[PDB]
Order: C-alpha cells, then structure tokens, then sequence
RNA sequence: GUCUACGGCCAUACCACCCUGAACGCGCCCGAUCUCGUCUGAUCUCGGAAGCUAAGCAGGGUCGGGCCUGGUUAGUACUUGGAUGGGAGACCGCCUGGGAAUACCGGGUGCUGUAGGCU
RNA sequence: GCUCAGGGAGGACAGAAACCUCCCGUGGAGCAGAAGGGCAAAAGCUCGCUUGAUCUUGAUUUUCAGUACGAAUACAGACCGU
RNA sequence: UUCUCAAACUUUAAAUGGGUAAGAAGCCCGGCUCGCUGGUGUGGAGCCGGGCGUGGAAUGCGAGUGCCUAGUGGGCCACUUU
C-alpha cells in the first residue's frame, strides 16, 4: 500500500508561443492559446536587447499560459496524440518534470484561418504531488524533502502508466 | 593633508562583525536608559541614523537626555590639553549599558550587608579592597618522588 | 561537472537567519515597529493584540515585550467556544469575532474594568471606538499584530479586531479592511459586515448547496448536519454566543492530571555507544573479508 | 639595463604586489618554479635537500631564474634528465620601483615598476631538490653552485622529511603501511580517523 | 623656500605643564538640551509644589 | 515526555541524507458561494473536515560537512621597557614584563521566557 | 507583494546567447556616481497612493579657535502623506 | 591535495594603548507635585523631611578660581615605528 498522499499528478501545463516579434503577430499568437485554454494569456517582455535575434529590451517577445486541473489534463491529451504518445529520454528533466514541442497548433483541434495562420507552441508539464505547495506559502515555508521529490525515473514510469506511452532513446 | 570627513577610517570600526550582519536583535531596542545611566558608545553600521562620531566610538559617558529613539549622553572627548565633557545625541543601537559601574553598586550593597551585620556584634569587617598581597609562607610537599631535573635541549635546525 | 555552490567555504561564511525567520513565522521588520516602546516611556508596557488564524483554530493573545521574551497577559482560543455556544465552524469570520470578543471581555474582567467599558452590547457593524471615561481608569489601548497574513479587504484578523473593539478594547483601525468595504466607489456598507459577524456569509452558502445538490452540501457541511446547525438557526446561534461570552468570560483552567511519565521521544545516543558502533562496523567489515577471502 | 641588486637588497618598503593599484608591471624572469621529473611518485624520491635563507632580504626574480638554471644543469650532469625534481619555493611578488632621471629632480619622485623581487625571511626555503637517496652529495653541490647567484648568506639543509611532503622520513613508510598516507602525485594525502565510514571502507576494500 | 608642514612634537609636553584639566564637574548640571515637552512638565511640577505644602 | 501561540539569545539551532513519530496540536489536504486576489482558487483571500503522516514539523542517527568549545601549535611568532650587548651591514642574542593564529587531535550538537494544551 | 547575480536540468522554431517551467542559489547582484561601510519577507525588484524636499523656535554633532559656512543628529510646536 | 603571497585582502588576533568606574552629589525608607506618560497614586521626573560616617583600592601631593600679559608662530637632532 503506497500512502495516497504520494499520488503523482500534473501541477500545471506551462504553454508558451515565443515568436520573437511584436504587435500583430504576437496579439494573433495570443488568439491560439485563448482559443485553446479559455483564459487570457500574459505577454512576457524581453529581458534585454539581443541585436542578433532582432529583439530589444522590454519589447514583447512571447505569450505564455499556465493551466491547472481538469483543463490542464484535457489539453495535454490533445498534445500527446500529435506525438502519438511517444517522447524521448532527454525530454524528461532531472527534477521529475517533462516537456515537448508541437510544430503547428492546427493538430490540436483549431481550424486554419487566413488572419490567425500557423503558430508552433511548446508544452511543459510540471509533475507534482500532495505537499508541493509548502515551497510557496507566506507562513511556514519549507523544502519538500528528499523522499517526496519526483525523480526522472519516477516521472518516466508515471507517463508509461498514465497515458500508456512508450519512451524511446536518441 | 588627510580628507576631513565624518566616516573616514571607519572601514572596520562601523562595520558589523563576521556572521553578525543583517537584522538588529530586538533586546537592543527594549532596555531602559535613565538619567545618570553610565553607557558605552559603539557605532553599529546597520542603523546609519543617529550614529555617534568615530571619536566617541569606544568611549563611556552618562545619559542626561532621553527622547523617543535616542539618548543625549555626556562624554569626555579630549582636544589637545583640554578635556571637554560634551553632549552627543546617539540612537539606542550605538549604545549598551556599562558593567563598569555595576561591579561597584554590588560592592556598595555588599558593604551594606557586612556593615549593618556586626554594627552591634562587634566583629570589625574589612570594607576596603586591599591590593593582592605577597603570598603568605607555606609548605610545598614532594610526596616521596624527587622533582624532575630539566636540562636545556640541544640545537637542531628544522627547515 | 560544475563548481559545487555548497562547499566548506559556503558553510564557513554562511550566517543563519533568526530561528523565527528560519521557521518562517515572525516578520522582524514589522515586529521592531509593533513591539518596542519609546525610550522616554521607560517600561510603560506596549501591548499588541496577536490574532493567529490556524487551519482549525483562531488564537487571539495580548502580549507586551520584555527582554526575556514577550509575556502573554491574556489568551482566547476559538476551540473554547463550544462552552459559550458555537459548536462548529471555529475558523470562520463569525468565530474570529467571538474569539476577539472573548479576549476583550476576559482581559477587562482581570483589570477590574468589567462594568466600565461594556463596548457594543447590541452588535451593529459600524465603526465603534472605546472612548476613555473621566474619573475612571482609562481604556485598554493595544495595537493589531496581523502577523504575515496579506491584509486584504475582509481578512479574518480584522474580524477579531472588530470582535475586541466591540468588546471594550481601544485598538486604532479603519473600516477599509472590514468585509463590506466597497473598493470601487470607496464607501463602507456596514450591513455586509454584520452578515459576516453574524455568519450569514456561510448560511447563504449552506442554502446555495442545500437547494442545488445535497451531494456537495454533505461533503462541504458534514459537521453542520452532525451538530444540528441549520442556516435559519445561524444568526441567533452567534447572538446567544456573543451574550454568553460577556456573562462569564473568565477562564477555568483544565486540571493537570497525574502523568505516569513514559518517554515517547528517543533519547540522545551517548559517546560510548557512537564510538562503539563504528568499532562494531569496522569489525563487521573485516570478518566480511576473512569469511569472503 | 637594470640597476645592481645592492640597490634593492633589503626589505626596505612594505610589500608592494602586482595588483589593481600597481599596474604596468614588467614580466618576472622566473616562470618555471619546478622542473626535473616533477611527474614523480613520493615513494621513489625520498631524499629532499633545502637551500635556506639566513638573512631577511629581497632576492631578485633574475637571481632566482639564474640559480634555478645553475642547479638544473649540474643535476642533469649528475643525476640525468629524470633523476631529480627541483622546486623554487619563492615567487617574486614584491614590485621594485625606478625613479628614471632621463630635468624634474626629487619633485614628484614615485617610481614606475622596474622589476619584481622575492621577499625572503631568516629560515625560509629558497629552492629544494628531491631525488634518490644515493644522490645526496650531488644535491648539496647543486645548491652550493646556486648559492653564488644570491646575495647574503644561504645554508644547505638536508630534510628529515620524505621528499616535498610535511611527514618525517623515519615515519613515512609506517604511515603508508596503515594507509594514513596514500600517494597522489608528488604529494601524499593525509587520511584521518574523522571522515564518513564509507570513505574508510574504500581504504580497506 | 619649502618649510616644515605639520608636527605635534612639543605639544604633549606643553599640554601637561598646567595639567590636562578634567572639566569642573559641578553638582546640579544645567537642563540645557533636555527635551522641551519633558522640561515644560518638570517646570509645571515645580510651579504647583505650593499646592501640597500642608499635606507634606 | 512533548507540542502550539508569541518570543529572548541567534548554527551546540545550519546543511545533507536516513530513521521514528502515542495523544493533543500543527499541517498537507476538500472546495470557491461569500470577502479578496489572480494568465491560472498554485500563491493570496475565503468556506470546510472525506483522507493521510507522504511531506513540512518534532526527535534520533552519521568514525557526516559546518558550527561551538578546549588541546596542540607555543612560551613559538610578535611585543612594553633596558644596555658604551653582538654584527661592516642585514639582522640577531640577552635582561625586564606581556603573549598570539592555522595545519593537527579531542569533546559538544540548541538553551529558554510568558500563555495555553496533550500524555 | 516579490527575490537577486550566477549555475544545473528540461522544453516547437531556438543555436553560446529570445522565451517557458522546476531545482540549487549568504547576496557572490542591485542600491545614479568614486571607494568604503551597510542591506534579503530589505535599503534591492515590481506596483499602489503621495509631496516630511513643506511651516517654525531653540539644543547638539562634524571641521573647530571649540568661530563661521556647508553637511549632519536628536527633540519640540504646527500642518500633512502613507 | 600542494608551492608561494597582499599598504589600499581577511576568518582569527596580540604587546603597547584609549574610555569609564572605585560612594555622603552616596545608599536608604517615607510623603508631596506634574498640564509629561497612562489599563492601573502605572511610568518617569521634580520637590520636601527623616535615618545611615568602618570616608569604602595602592602611592604621592594643599588646592580652587579670575583678570592683565610678553615673547613665539624659520627649528634641528637621537632610540623605536614610518
């Protein structure tokens, strides 16, 4: 009997559309997430001026959206079906999280538009556990402890169990 | 000539000790200072407000004035041949009590114990701190065994 | 392979924060303002009303800071409240009020200011302030220690504040953070605050589940069904409590029963044992070779 | 080129290192502070011989460089390329100043950096040579050749230590036997009774 | 025509001729520099000592 | 035996990892109707009590790192005062008093105030 | 209300460097400038409201002759902000 | 792990040094005053009136105080530090 407070689940689904572009592209990039999640995404600014990339400091580069709960589950099913439920070893972080990109947002269930167009976006799933909200209280905060961590090994056998998904090398 | 300037040569004086940086422990802020309380001055760097001048660091005065956050303290700074008892307004955190006076105020009361006791009983007690006398004659025993002979050790270079 | 941040040199140089900062409890920035007195008061005790809402309890203490550690002059916990009427929902705004009220009335009993400074007898919800009466002892003036709680409009700390303010404590405050403060056009609808004090925030939500689906009602309100609390009962259930608190606020202590003295805690392993374990281990290792090789 | 070592012999000034403040410092002539077979194990070069200062004075980088060469040559002529290992245990960190008089005078006379010099104390090691125990008389002669390249008085001591370690030569084999010492290049790592016991199990595995 | 810039050479000898006088530490020091709001009240406390003369 | 609320002193308390937690507590945990706050009821705020000590927390462990405290280093280094002492100097010795710091080797590993529990 | 420099591990385009999370992070960043000191639920970062950078007596500190100036520190009386 | 360093580096850290204290202006009860401070003849200060002289480390030495005031305001040398 595993203690039912060790039930590994999805804390959040960190979506981002980083275009490296302002105004019309970036506002019509936000259309994709808002037609997908049903919530208004935040426009992340540039950290500083990289002249090589064609950005400038505080110029809006990207648009991103974190999703919690049933909505976070339901979107992540649409994402993995485009990757036909297979991910690489090196896609899974040492901290027990995983992520993967998609080439184009049409594959999820949004239809092609002349104005909205095509936008590749980026799934990052943040796997957690009951008692991971200790690390961001205002009152008595604390680290989760070495036992209660998700390992990359534990995160791989979660994906393999939950979504019946094979994990492949390369 | 030197740079005249209020905090000149106070690189180490007004610095905090090693791993005693950060928040001021709050017992500092909640000890009562009266008039005539003998007080030693030691500029804490964490509180830049109401600091004493570097010349009053490691000096001991008595308090004449008590305000909200600070005490006016009379201290003997000496200029040339003149010693000038002068009045500086120092905040609490640059000030402790002085335990210098507090070993006398026990001796006052201890003398009051030994005086009222045998004011009538007629055993004349000693109330003056007589200096450390020449140690009185005594017998050093060598319990059977001899004292160990010492001889100077011969020279041999080490490096 | 990159440079380890937690070397010897890290831990040598490392300065620990204060225990109560390490534990994530005390704000020493905000404490230094609230606790310490002006030097020209000289052990005039500076009281503060310490409201601490737990997961299951509301702790309302009054302390003044002495150098040895601040000394609690009167305590009122919300788990006392069944002896005054309130059975269940011990960590809501209405219990916060009762906890705050019980603290005030209990303290004014111990200073012999029970008859003087009655406070709000009939609970209104408006801004009350306990004025001092001439020829009498002055009103007990303490301040509000909110702790770490994000003081939003309608935080439960401001329940116990109002609870104690109505109970005959002079505490400086504003209605801005009482529930019923219109944030938009900047007025204070006092009727909304009376709802929360008399627990109609809960009673309206009880009815909302009770009328939609009994599945969600039983799960949410299991011990309201159990201890026979209906939404129609709610307002009088606190009026009875508010009056019963004021009748007899004094604290009969729980009598310390004879302890058989057994040690549930593991004792500290002595030097001889620790020194001998590593002797047994380095014997166990060498006869795991002599048997092997 | 540069003045006699009579001018910059005695530790006259405070130590004046190449730093953020003293910049524009010329490059010291000594750079190779150890040579021979400096890729040698403790076990094979027991006999260490120290040249030791007997005077509190400044020894030039150019003198250290000369004495480094003078000892290396004679050690190669005696013990061969890889029958010894020299360490010059002084590093020229004190900067020497020159007041170039080309019509200014003693006005604004603070010197520009001329060179570097090793500040040496009484009973400090200038150079040291570890080699095989047979090559004892060759070490004494190699360091005596190199004494003439320094001012003041140097003594030539034969260490009661094993090579360039800090452990006595009548103690060394007894401490490598019980694995209190393990060889780790030219040095030897001391292993106390103080680590975690998993460290100890790797010792006696 | 450069000259000597500063010295403190004969000064310690000059200071000690007429002694180094510790200040004339007289009893009852002045109430100059004591906070006004407190010094106001103390003056009122002296003003009304006549009131409790019979009681005293 | 021990916790909670608020502390005082701020590592003997930290840090890493493991082990055990009776009861009360403290928590994670269940929700968003109200007050409040968000991209997101995760945080914040609020209303609860199905579930579990997994975690935080407490105690314990480790020839643990660190820290605290002694020993050694060492009467060493440096040093007040002294000499028509030595030495070409560099510097050194002695007399008169004072007197350190690593490496190295031990030991220790939070005390504790007010209020309120629990056993 | 937040935590920084920097590092590790991941993630469509994306590379040494854009963005997104999780972890380590005693300050190694930042605080206009010189350097020093000070600083982590802050003194930094981001927001909210503001004009205590206002009006007024004295005392004091610093340089010092114990004179000015500048700068400063503790109060007191107002009126104010938060 | 190892070699070697720092006037503008430092965990430690001297010797010499610099404050202060070593009583009657002290101690000790008791009452009075206050517009200051206040849960509270609370807190603090200020006043009166009593009672306590084994004069509270060594050594030496009579001190205190105020006017008027010349010359000087090129210095130089020595031990140790620099």
């Amino acid at each position: 009997k595993e203690n039912p407070m060790r039930e590994l689940r999805i804390r959040k689904l960190c979506l981002n559309i980083c275009v490296g572009e302002s105004g019309d592209r970036l506002t019509r990039a936000a259309k994709v997430l808002e037609q997908l999640t049903g919530q208004t995404p935040v426009f992340s600014k540039a950290r500083y001026t990289v002249r090589s990339f064609g950005i400038r400091r505080n110029e809006k580069i990207a648009v991103h959206c974190t999703v919690r709960g049933a909505k976070a589950e339901e979107i992540l099913e649409k994402g993995l079906k485009v990757r036909e439920y297979e991910l690489r070893k090196n896609n899974f972080s040492d901290t027990g999280n995983f992520g993967f990109g998609i080439q184009e947002h049409i594959d999820l269930g949004i239809k092609y538009d002349p104005s909205i167009g095509i936008y590749g976006l980026d799934f990052y799933v943040v796997l957690g556990r009951p008692g991971f909200s200790i690390a961001d209280k205002k009152r008595r905060t604390g680290c989760i402890g070495a036992k209660h961590r998700i390992s990359k090994e534990e995160a791989m056998r979660w994906f393999q169990q939950k979504y019946d998904g094979i994990i492949l090398p390369g | 000539t030197n740079t005249k300037g209020k905090r000149r040569g106070t690189r180490y004086m007004f610095s905090r000790p090693f791993r005693k940086h950060g928040v001021v422990p709050l017992a500092t802020y909640m000890r009562i200072y009266k008039k005539g309380d003998i007080v030693d001055i030691k500029g804490m760097g964490t509180v830049q407000k109401g600091m004493p001048h570097k010349c009053y660091h490691g000096k001991t005065g008595r308090v004449y004035n008590v305000t909200q956050h600070a005490v006016g303290i009379v201290v003997n700074k000496q200029v040339k041949g003149k010693i000038l008892a002068k009045r500086i307004n120092v905040r609490i955190e640059h000030i402790k009590h002085s335990k210098s006076r507090d070993s006398f105020l026990k001796r006052v009361k201890e003398n009051d114990q030994k005086k009222k006791e045998a004011k009538e009983k007629g055993t004349w007690v000693q109330l003056k701190r007589q200096p450390a006398p020449p140690r009185e004659a005594h017998f050093v025993r060598t319990n059977g065994k001899e004292p160990e002979l010492l001889e100077p050790i011969p020279y041999e270079f080490m490096a | 392979f990159v440079k380890v941040v937690k070397n010897k040199a890290y831990f040598k140089r490392y300065q620990v924060k204060f225990r109560r900062r390490r534990e994530g409890k005390t704000d020493y920035y905000a404490r230094k303002r609230l606790v310490i007195q002006d030097k020209n008061k000289y052990n005039t005790p500076k009281y503060r009303m310490i409201v601490r809402v737990t997961n299951r309890d509301i702790i309302c203490q009054i302390a003044y800071a002495r150098i040895e550690g601040d000394m609690i002059v009167c305590a009122a916990y919300a788990h006392e409240l069944p002896k005054y009427g309130v059975k269940v929902g011990l960590t809501n705004y209405a219990a916060a009020y009762c906890t705050g009220l019980l603290l005030a009335r209990r303290l004014l009993n111990r200073f012999g200011m029970d008859k003087i400074y009655e406070g709000q007898v009939e609970v209104t919800g408006d801004e009350y302030n306990v004025e001092s009466i001439d020829g009498q002892p002055g009103a007990f003036t303490c301040y509000l220690d909110a702790g770490l709680a994000r003081t939003t409009t309608g935080n439960k700390v401001f329940g116990a504040l109002k609870g104690a303010v109505d109970g005959g404590l002079s505490i400086p405050h504003s209605t801005k953070r009482f529930p019923g403060y219109d944030s938009e056009s900047k007025e204070f609808n006092a009727e909304v605050h009376r709802k929360h004090i008399m627990g109609q925030n809960v009673a309206d939500y009880m009815r909302y589940l009770m009328e939609e689906d009994e599945d969600a009602y039983k799960k949410q309100f299991s011990q309201y069904i159990k201890n026979n609390v209906t939404p129609d009962m709610m307002e009088e259930m606190y009026k009875k409590a508010h009056a019963a608190i004021r009748e007899n606020p004094v604290y009969e202590k729980k009598p310390k029963r004879e302890v058989k003295k057994k040690r549930w805690n593991r004792p500290k392993m002595s030097l001889a044992q620790k020194k001998d374990r590593v002797a047994q281990k380095k014997a166990s290792f060498l006869r795991a070779q002599e048997r092997a090789a | 080129g540069r003045r006699p070592a009579r001018c910059y012999r005695y530790c006259k000034n405070k130590p004046y290192p190449k730093s953020r403040f003293c910049r524009g410092v010329p490059d010291a002539k000594i750079r190779i502070f150890d040579l021979g077979r400096k890729k040698a194990k403790v076990d094979e070069f027991p006999l260490c011989g120290h040249m030791v200062s007997d005077e509190y004075e400044q020894l030039s980088s150019e003198a250290l460089e000369a004495a480094r060469i003078c000892a290396n040559k004679y050690m190669v002529k005696s013990c061969g390329k890889d029958g010894f290992h020299i360490r010059v245990r002084l590093h020229p960190f004190h900067v020497i100043r020159i007041n170039k008089m080309l019509q200014t005078g003693m006005r604004g006379a603070f010197g520009k950096p001329q060179g570097t010099v090793a500040r040496v104390h009484i009973g400090q090691v200038i150079m040291s040579i570890r080699t095989k125990l047979q090559n004892k008389e060759h070490v004494v002669e190699a360091l005596r050749r190199a004494k003439f390249k320094f001012p003041g008085r140097q003594k030539i001591h034969i260490s009661k230590k094993w090579g360039f370690t800090k452990f006595n030569a009548d103690e060394f084999e007894d401490m490598v036997a019980e694995k209190r010492l393990i060889p780790d290049g030219c040095g030897v790592k001391y292993i106390p009774n103080r680590g975690p016991l998993d460290k100890w199990r790797a010792l006696h595995s | 025509a450069k000259s000597k810039n500063h010295t403190t050479h004969n000064q310690s000898r000059k200071w000690h001729r007429n002694g180094i006088k510790k200040p004339r530490s007289q009893r009852y020091e002045s109430l100059k520099g004591v906070d006004p709001k407190f010094l106001r009240n103390m003056r009122f406390a002296k003003k009304h000592n006549k009131k409790g003369l019979k009681k005293m």
